[PDB]
């Protein structure tokens, strides 16, 4: 399962509504019902950090800001208000048919 | 490789001595049939120009009588349901063939039946959600004790009337504690988040509630059942049709083979009289051993072949048929290859959870003895069962410690100068004789009991060695040969 | 909750490779453990898992034939035969139900050269 | 597999 990210890398500006984009190849819905794709956040310098895990979900920890919506083979990843701390790389995971498959990557960066 | 004229005297020689192995049978039972009906009773039909039939397996005997009145019916509405709800509601099918089998329990066994199942099964679940393989195990042998007790066995008698819906009870109960043994494990087991949703109360219902299996069948593993339970995508019933009618066409050759073998030789009523096995000939007692353990394999061929079709016509990939027994060589591979289900379980829930052959001589010796152990407990554990048991361990520990020992590199380069792959094969065929003899031996001893097992060991082995024990070490060579050079084209 | 790696390794072309990840603040063998690795030019790829529970460890069909993962229950090790392979290696633990990867290593970098 | 009782 091939997963295309889009941008590769934007820039935004403190405060911006910021839209990530994720396309598979097939579809990501799982033989159980429910389909398995989830967003990731690395800083430069140290390990993923988990945001979104089921499509529209949140982890524990994150803020609220991080919206994710998607259909059954596009995704989308929003940010409303960026707080500085956001920037890094944002990859999607699916983990619905083996092997599990990482995203390209996008890059967040400030004008 | 051996030269092809080699092994067509081989093969010759092998199918030489099973046949006049079996006339030699024949004869005898001819020859002691009025003596043989005055003692166990021999049953009419025009099925065969008038011989009559000995019926005296129990297990034959028991799984017609039950089928020719219930079971072939149940199984023919479980296939017409299955299609049924194929065709219309294929996301509710194991829910639809749950319902289907509770009924049908329900219809064949009582209200008792439906319950004991239904007791076992919730027990083996709220014990699994401890998520502990030792508690689990304990919980199962638990419940299977609970069969052995006799305070249990009059109560159940009591509950029953005609004592073979009794039998049919305990029969379903053994198979059942397999079943949910193998979810509680793989319950215990499960890490994986998309796994998580798949060992649920209802999951385990509609595996434990699966009729094609339900009574007798082999065991088929849960994460199979779940994976074609859940693909949405049928199969073509204009195949489905073809594949029942060879179906069909399979079995009834195959009944009609064993009730031909029933036909022309009485070898359960001579096992049953032991001062007449005393009496007869080395060749008639060698006949009659090739004739207990090729009707054991045809019966079987039947017993799982109506599972195994309802589970083709299903979508499922059942465990495979056993191999013919008159190509088994070995201890391994007979106990790999004869039945493939309850050696998968074995193998995955008892032999690698305990240590197999990765932690040395001794770990494979514990292991092999605790499968053996359990598999003389589940069998009944009645003392020809545990004779059984430890033969087949002894003779499986044997032919590794073997094994290990010619794989070694200093004595396997020591072969490859000293002797030609001819003469390997040739010492290896040797060597498969005389463990071909002991197998065959030990299951005798499952088949017939203790005092067969011992009138054949003083028999061939003891008043008869000189020449009697070559001559059966001769013909084993042969077949030896013949099974080695078949095994290369599936090992 | 913490995973903790091994360190930097500094090795030629043709060695070995053992780097060890130690869990603390939980029951080890209730959880399963992932590898994932990136190299520089490069995103994040699954190598594999390994069932902490039973020991029984499966790889991605394209890390399958060098690389082996292993036990010592509560560290785990990973191993392998060397290649142009200079990627980072991060030790990642899979939650029971609904999401992957809740806690990962700090990471262990591999330099062939 | 089975039992395979006498009786
Ligand atoms: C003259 C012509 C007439 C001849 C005719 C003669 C006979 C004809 C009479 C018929 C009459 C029937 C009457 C009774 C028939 C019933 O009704 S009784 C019920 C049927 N079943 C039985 O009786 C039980 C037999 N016992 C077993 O199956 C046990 O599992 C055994 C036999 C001890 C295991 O044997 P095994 O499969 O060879 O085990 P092993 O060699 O270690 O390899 C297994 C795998 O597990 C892996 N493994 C091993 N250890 C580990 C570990 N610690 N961790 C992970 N993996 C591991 C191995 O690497 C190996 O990998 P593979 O290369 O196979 O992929
Ligand atoms: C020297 C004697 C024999 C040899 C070498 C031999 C060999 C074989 C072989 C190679 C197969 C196919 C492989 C397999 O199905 O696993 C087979 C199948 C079979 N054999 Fe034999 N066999 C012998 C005697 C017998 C006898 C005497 C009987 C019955 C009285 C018998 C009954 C069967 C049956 C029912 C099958 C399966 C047929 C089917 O699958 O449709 N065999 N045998």
């Amino acid at each position: 399962v091939l997963m295309t990210q889009t941008p590769l890398s934007l820039p935004v500006s403190l405060g911006d509504q910021v839209s990530i984009s994720c396309r598979s190849s097939q579809s990501i819905v799982h033989s159980n019902g429910n389909t398995y794709l989830e967003w990731y956040l690395q800083k430069p310098g140290q390990s993923p950090k988990l945001l979104i895990y089921r499509v529209s979900n949140r982890f524990s920890g994150v803020p609220d800001r991080f919206s994710g919506s998607g259909s059954g083979t596009d995704f989308t990843l929003k940010i409303s208000r960026v707080e500085a701390e956001d920037l890094g790389v944002y990859y999607c995971f699916q983990g619905s048919h083996v092997p599990w498959t990482f995203g390209g990557g996008t890059k967040l960066e400030i004008k | 490789m051996l030269p092809r004229w080699e092994l067509a005297l081989y093969l010759l020689a092998s199918l030489g001595f099973h046949f006049y192995s079996f006339y030699e049978v024949y004869k005898v039972s001819r020859e002691h049939e009025e003596e043989l009906d005055q003692e166990f009773e021999l049953e009419t039909d025009t099925l065969f120009g008038g011989l009559k039939k000995d019926a005296t397996d129990f297990e034959w005997s028991f799984w017609m009588e039950w089928g020719k009145q219930w079971l072939v019916w149940l199984l023919l509405g479980h296939m017409v349901v299955s299609q049924m709800a194929t065709l219309l509601a294929r996301k509710h099918r194991p829910w639809i063939l749950m319902l289907y089998g509770m009924w049908a329990c329900w219809c064949v066994l009582g209200t008792p039946g439906v319950a004991m199942v239904l007791l076992h099964t919730t027990i083996s679940f709220c014990v699994a959600q401890f998520r502990s393989q030792l508690l689990t195990w304990l919980c199962s042998l638990l419940l299977l004790s609970t069969l052995r007790l006799q305070g249990v066995e009059e109560v159940k008698r009591r509950w029953y009337k005609t004592e073979n819906e009794y039998y049919l009870l305990q029969f379903t109960l053994t198979v059942r504690c397999l079943y949910y043994t193998s979810f509680s494990l793989e319950l215990c087991w499960q890490q994986l988040p998309a796994a998580s949703t798949s060992y649920s109360f209802p999951w385990m219902l509609a595996y434990v509630f699966y009729y094609p299996v339900l009574h007798n069948g082999p065991i088929l593993s849960f994460s199979e059942f779940i994976k074609q339970m859940q693909q949405q995508e049928h199969d073509s019933l204009k195949a489905s049709l073809c594949v029942l009618a060879l179906g069909l066409g399979r079995l009834l050759c195959w009944w009609w083979l064993a009730e031909l073998m029933a036909h022309l030789m009485y070898m359960h009523a001579i096992y049953s009289s032991i001062p007449l096995l005393e009496t007869v000939s080395c060749w008639t007692l060698g006949g009659l051993a090739l004739a207990q353990v090729l009707f054991f394999y045809v019966k079987y061929l039947v017993l799982f072949g109506v599972p195994a079709l309802l589970m083709r016509l299903d979508g499922l990939t059942p465990p495979a048929l056993p191999r013919c027994v008159s190509t088994m060589f070995s201890f391994t591979g007979m106990w790999r290859y004869f039945d493939v289900g309850l050696h998968n379980f074995l193998i995955r829930y008892v032999y690698i959870p305990v240590g197999g052959s990765q932690h040395g001589l001794l770990g494979t010796l514990f292991s092999t003895a605790m499968t053996f152990a359990f598999v003389s407990y589940w069998c009944g554990g009645y003392d020809y069962l545990w004779c059984w048991a430890a033969l087949n361990w002894l003779g499986v520990t044997v032919e590794n410690g073997v094994r290990r020992l010619v794989e070694t590199p200093c004595i396997q380069d020591s072969l490859a100068r000293y002797f030609s792959p001819q003469a390997r094969r040739r010492f290896h065929a040797a060597l498969a004789s005389c463990s071909t003899s002991m197998l065959i031996l030990s299951n005798l001893v499952f088949l017939g009991g203790n005092e067969v097992g011992k009138t054949y060991w003083n028999r061939i082995f003891i008043q008869g060695w000189p020449w009697v024990t070559l001559s059966v070490l001769g013909f084993l060579y042969c077949y030896s040969h013949v099974g080695i050079a078949w095994a290369q084209t599936y090992a | 909750i913490q995973l903790v790696q091994s360190g930097p390794e500094l090795k030629k072309p043709g060695e070995t490779v053992k780097i060890s990840c130690k869990a603390s603040g939980y029951t080890f063998t209730n959880y399963g453990m992932n590898w994932v690795r990136q190299a520089p030019g490069k995103g994040l790829k699954w190598m594999g898992w390994i069932n902490t529970y039973t020991g029984e460890p499966t790889y991605a069909d394209d890390f399958k034939g060098r690389f082996a993962f292993s036990l010592e229950t509560a560290y785990l090790q990973i191993n392998n035969l060397k290649d142009e392979d200079m990627a980072t290696y991060f030790c990642a633990r899979v939650w029971n139900y609904d999401y992957y990867f809740d806690y990962w290593g700090q990471g262990t970098t591999l330099t062939v050269s | 597999c089975g039992p395979g009782r006498g009786f």
